[PDB]
């Protein structure tokens, strides 16, 4: 989050009039609370699942611009990651088919699995 | 006797114990009937099972191109993803009413496993006692191993996980199976 | 007395065929009957689901009890979907199409 | 099953390749105490898994009438295979009490192990 919000809110990016909702279900600990109250003014967080389609209602999916996924770089399997990570794709893209969604993938041969999904 | 029926409610089930031929036989309307007092072993030992004398496992697992050669047609593609520490999930009662001795022997639909061997060694101690079983020791997400057993013409593809005690989420262990199945619809 | 057998071995054992097993043979299995090209064909297009019921238990003691149907088949324009979905038990009355699959219990012929 | 076993003790065995050691020779040594002549020893036949009986073995391998049968005490095969319609007496022992978390849970083996024999 520190890297992508580092970039994303740069001082020298032209003014664009872009708020950022992340969606997790796991609570932010003081360091992440520290973080989102310095951008208190383009950040917002929320508690929930993306599988899950009343969280998706709640963050507004169906009017967002677009879906950022993130994946965990460091992890035992990076294939349950990647295998995790399409299947938040599949379930965004079943509730809003038509919504841009920009995905982080560990290993090169699951990507083709993306190719799978008629949306 | 008793009898079982499928009906929308129970108040029509009744008809059937307070029916007469003396006073309902001209009654059309189902609605008025009324409570008015006018050498070679082949089968198992009980017989309803096919049978077949115990085989090892190396005669019936098939290399991708050993399962090319051979034509399958009308077979059952079981896609299991297993392991070698996973819970055992009992594929005999997958196999048992399949093989149920209603049908003749050109009747049996052959049945492939595709899956790891590991998990596949430790049921086939249960499975080594009915006569058309092949295994293909691959993965059911590698579309090489899915066109080497022809599943576009299989009667049915069964896609099962035994991994369900590993994933802590809930939602997340339909993962592979879900994958599968896009799979093999593209 | 299987389940006895099993939970004693362990295992399925095989044995020699006697008629009492062979009788046990008997018995009736699940199936799909299609009405395209079936002894019930004519009666498939545009007729009644209880006279093929009739016709099916007095002639062969075959017991249907459901419809799997094309989704796509009370549509007008023409479709190219192959699912279907299931009706249970459907009325005397019940139209049928000649694209339709008749869930039935068939009995055992040697 | 070819060999006749009558008047034997039969000791059925819950252990594991890696599992707390019992001492089983303090159930034998008693059994081959001198007292007793040659004639009136009583066989000894140890029902288990051959993985916990080798790591037992190296204390027992001095005892004249001491045989294994590598399988299961919940399998009425086994049972019937060394005659326990026949012994003097059936021991029925658990080696994986640690494992257990739950303190009455742990005993669930060995009960349903008697309410085989009995039935």
């Amino acid at each position: 989050v520190s890297n992508f919000l580092k970039d994303f809110l740069h001082k020298d990016r032209d003014d664009v009039n872009v708020e950022i909702v992340f969606l997790h279900n796991i609570s932010p600990n003081l360091e992440l609370e520290a973080l989102f109250k310095r951008h208190f003014t383009q950040v917002e967080f929320y508690q929930g699942s993306v599988l899950n389609p009343h969280d998706l209602a709640r963050v507004k999916i169906e009017s967002a611009d677009a879906c950022l996924i993130l994946a965990n770089k460091y992890c035992a399997d990076p294939d349950a990651e990647d295998a995790s990570n399409i299947m938040r794709v599949i379930s965004i893209k079943n509730y809003h088919p038509k919504i841009r969604i920009i995905t982080q993938m560990l290993q090169y041969h699951n990507k083709a699995h993306l190719l799978n999904i008629p949306s | 006797t008793l009898g079982f029926f499928i009906a929308s409610d129970a108040k029509e089930v009744k008809r059937a114990f307070f029916y007469c031929k003396a006073c309902h036989d001209d009654i059309t309307d189902p609605k008025r009937i009324k409570k008015c007092g006018c050498n070679v072993k082949k089968y198992d030992s009980t017989g309803m099972f096919h049978w077949c004398a115990p085989k090892e496992i190396e005669k019936v697992i098939l290399t991708r191109s050993e399962a090319a050669m051979t034509v399958l047609s009308g077979h059952v593609v079981v896609c299991i993803f297993g392991d070698v520490s996973s819970a055992l999930i009992g594929l005999r009662n997958l196999v048992m009413p399949l093989r149920a001795s209603n049908f003749h022997y050109h009747e049996l639909k052959h049945i492939v496993f595709v899956g790891s061997i590991e998990y596949l060694k430790r049921e086939w101690e249960t499975l080594h006692n009915f006569p058309k079983v092949s295994i293909l020791p691959g993965t059911p997400l590698s579309r090489a191993d899915l066109r080497a057993v022809n599943i576009n013409l299989c009667d049915m593809c069964v896609i099962l996980s035994a991994n369900q005690n590993n994933i802590d989420d809930t939602s997340l262990q339909d993962k592979e199976c879900i994958l599968a199945s896009l799979n093999i619809k593209s | 007395e299987l389940e006895a057998l099993i939970a004693e071995e362990n295992a399925l054992r095989g044995g020699y065929s006697t008629p009492q097993t062979l009788a046990n043979r008997d018995r009736c299995r699940v199936a799909q009957l299609a009405l395209l090209d079936g002894p019930f064909a004519d009666l498939g297009d545009g007729g009644c689901y209880g006279d093929l019921f009739c016709k099916a238990l007095k002639t062969y003691n075959m017991l249907c009890f459901g419809i799997y149907r094309l989704r796509d088949a009370h549509l007008s324009t023409p479709s190219q979907c192959t699912k279907r979905y299931v009706i249970t038990n459907p009325p005397y009355e019940f139209e049928l199409v000649p694209t339709d699959l008749i869930f039935c219990l068939m009995q055992f012929d040697s």
